[PDB]
DNA sequence: ATCAATATCCACCTGCAGATTCTACCAAAAGTGTATTTGGAAACTGCTCCATCAAAAGGCATGTTCAGCTGAATTCAGCTGAACATGCCTTTTGATGGAGCAGTTTCCAAATACACTTTTGGTAGAATCTGCAGGTGGATATTGAT
DNA sequence: ATCAATATCCACCTGCAGATTCTACCAAAAGTGTATTTGGAAACTGCTCCATCAAAAGGCATGTTCAGCTGAATTCAGCTGAACATGCCTTTTGATGGAGCAGTTTCCAAATACACTTTTGGTAGAATCTGCAGGTGGATATTGAT
């Protein structure tokens, strides 16, 4: 049976917009979206480690991969979210 | 079969594309382009089908073929 | 106590890590926090699209986000349009007619 | 009786169709063409209904995008009518040729 | 006479001249200097392998030459012979570099 | 060392003409030279910004021809003949 | 028993062993690589190298020179409909295919 | 010391094979190396994905074969498939 | 522009059905706790190779002039492609029952990864070999004036 | 036409920058032998896919009529190419110092690999409810025309 990000997309929707719902065709687009970006990031991060002769994909590769993939204001805020989630996770 | 893609339909497409006046020769021209497009995409899709030893072209086989032609499509499994 | 909850995210840090292992490479090792960072980012971008899409449905006076809205949110934003040159199925195009074609 | 000047109904169709999102090719003729084409690569094939639907979507996206670029080549040549030489130019700058 | 080649005659010689050769067309030093000005305005105190500056010039010239061919097709299509910035913008839009 | 400014004008009107010659262009309007310089700077920036991102990630201070080669591949302008 | 290189065993000039290793250090995670995947892969790289060198070499003949240069590779690649499509890379040193549109030519 | 692997040996061999009289300049060899590594990556790239889409941990000659049909156009694909099938069968027989 | 009459479009409500959201429990994974394993950090260090400098010379950039011909107006009519009201055929759509065949299983051979102990094939500089860059000079065009 | 006036060839010529071959350790490919999966191979089981039938309702095809667009032709201001004079600043030949890359080690922190214990996320029915697509009737936009 198929994993989907459907659940977690819906959760995120209620945070930013607790009033709005999402149709299923459109929910399928959000899936395609998350998969695509995930594949783009992941791909870039491995390549990065590979160029620098490493074996492990650390958050340093993910962060650089993001600088390379996302266009600019999008890259700032995403890096923010990134370093935010990673510090808080290592405090707790 | 390609001719079953009709003049009115092609007119509709152009309209969405912002087109106001259409030359009479566009209709034959477009069919040929649309046929080269489906030929390239299907060929890849069917290549992905066969490798899977299936007899059924799935929507994933198409999405995959499309992604390869750099014409990524969202809404059918990726 | 789940890592997602620990990291402060809605997105599934654990399933993301297991997705990253089965990527790269043959000796592929995946850091603890890469899963979190990655997850933080999918969630941010998802929030950013859904934000604008919701706006596009409120300004059209409807409760349910459809693919049309997703198309309008994306094409109408310079940064998202740059990052997503996919085809949103059922999305349509931004209405727009060239001046020289308008009837004087 | 009542006639509309040329270009007027045309602009109403543009406005109308840029507003909606349905597929603009008829469903069955399209599917027939897909199967006929696929028959030349493998024989007796079945298609998921959603796979035929992905094709038609990818395909109308494609053609619509290309009509936009074709129209731009046409305006560039100080015309208003698109001609196949506009489609050719557009397809060429794109490196599809 | 004194002898003047008619306008467009030396142009056609140069097209042939340059389509025949393969050496870089931009001067080496001014370009390297431009590459340094741009990297400088991105991250200070940077060095470049010599072949890195060269890889860049190769790619840029490759790029501009390729662009001028597209630009040139837009010009002919507008039934002209002279390329204008209007053509470059059309070539570039269609390639989706600005869309 | 010495301040670097206006180096885009280092790409002379003559160099641009040669490039358009290889492009098979016969007549060039006067406004092209400045248009061209601007296109080139957008191109050069995007590539250099990416190369440098690969440089910083490797904690180096030297942009290598490998960095530029990878940077170009990211943008779909693959270069052959510098890959070492 | 005495060593026989897998390349030899496959009738190839390209290095089956080194290619097998390059393949392992790629994909996926618990990615296994079959014995013959390296052999099949060496055969195509070798075939393609042959197809390009064949065309480049003819170019250098038409130009009365013994040594293949990047120009020659460029002519070979742009000249062949198949290869031009496969290889939309940029050959450093290449140049372009000499070509001028009709409407530019002196009337 | 330190050594980078290349393909120059094998490109040079194949060269003698086709044009026994002809040589290759250094820059030109450098391009052929880029050319080989490029293609190798596209093949392994594609073959990797193919294995993923079919829940298959391993890459076999059968993946590589599909990878090549997807990447090479027309006549190049047909000849490449023969050459590789040939080499594979002769490798298993030997 | 008002004065007409078409026809289009735009808002405001309206009623069900087709989708959405909310509800109910079974496993494939996500979360622990233990015990190795390993990679890529930190620390010296040898040593390419990058930044800088000097200097002289000539290949090119620059700026001017001067006028040829190109682009941009403008006018014209032939005729293509839009609008349309007409006529019917082919798409749509909606159960229906039959079945091909994707997708789970539950096994054993074939194929593959390990883990050591020789055994070459390749690589990095040495040592030799030589195509061809870049210089000359008259055939042979190619242009453009008269 | 047919000469000037220059540009383009195409050949022959020679030492050197750059190839092709010559050696010398080392990483890695190849030989085993043993341990472990894998992805096949039959056998079923549901589930969507194709193939009917059989209508009304679109939506396409067809022929007229003509507005208005494209293309052809004509003219001309002035932009941009060609040529020339001038001299700067790029190129190319060396050397030098030292930054910093890259090759070795030594090894804790961080990652994997079990082996279990819990938890959630995926299904498949249940329970609303959004908005499609359909009225009216009220300005709008369009086109003929005092």
């Amino acid at each position: 049976r198929k994993e989907s990000y459907s659940i977690y997309v819906y959760k995120v929707l209620k945070q930013v917009h607790p009033d709005t719902g999402i149709s299923s065709k459109a929910m399928g687009i959000m899936n395609s979206f998350v998969n695509d970006i995930f594949e783009r990031i992941a791909g870039e991060a491995s390549r990065l480690a590979h160029y620098n002769k490493r074996s492990t994909i650390t958050s340093r590769e993910i962060q650089t991969a993001v600088r390379l993939l996302l266009p600019g204001e999008l890259a700032k805020h995403a890096v923010s979210e990134g370093t935010k989630a990673v510090t808080k996770y290592t405090s707790a | 079969n390609i001719q079953g893609i009709t003049k009115p339909a092609i007119r509709r497409l152009a309209r969405r594309g912002g087109v106001k006046r259409i030359s009479g020769l566009i209709y034959e021209e477009t069919r040929g382009v649309l046929k080269v497009f489906l030929e390239n995409v299907i060929r890849d899709a069917v290549t992905y089908t066969e490798h899977a030893k299936r007899k059924t072209v799935t929507a994933m086989d198409v999405v995959y073929a499309l992604k390869r032609q750099g014409r990524t499509l969202y809404g059918f499994g990726g | 106590v789940s890592r997602s909850q620990r990291a402060g995210l809605q997105f599934p840090v654990g399933r993301i890590h297991r997705h990253l292992k089965t990527r790269t490479t043959s000796h592929g090792r995946v850091g603890a926090t890469a899963a979190v960072y990655s997850a933080a980012i999918l969630e941010y971008l998802t929030a950013e699209v859904l934000e604008l899409a919701g706006n596009a449905s409120k300004d059209l006076k409807v409760k349910r986000i459809t693919p049309r809205h997703l198309q309008l949110a994306i094409r109408g934003d310079e940064e998202l349009d740059s990052l997503i040159k996919a085809t949103i199925a059922g999305g349509g195009v931004i209405p727009h007619i060239h001046k020289s074609l308008i009837g004087k | 009786p009542h006639r509309y000047r040329p270009g007027t109904v045309a602009l109403r169709e543009i406005r109308r169709y840029q507003k909606s999102t349905e597929l603009l090719i008829r469903k069955l003729p399209f599917q027939r063409l897909v199967r006929e084409i696929a028959q030349d690569f493998k024989t007796d094939l079945r298609f998921q209904s959603s796979a035929v639907m992905a094709l038609q979507e990818a395909c109308e996206a494609y053609l619509v995008g290309l009509f936009e670029d074709t129209n731009l080549c046409a305006i560039h040549a100080k015309r208003v009518t698109i001609m196949p030489k506009d489609i050719q130019l557009a397809r060429r700058i794109r490196g599809e040729r």
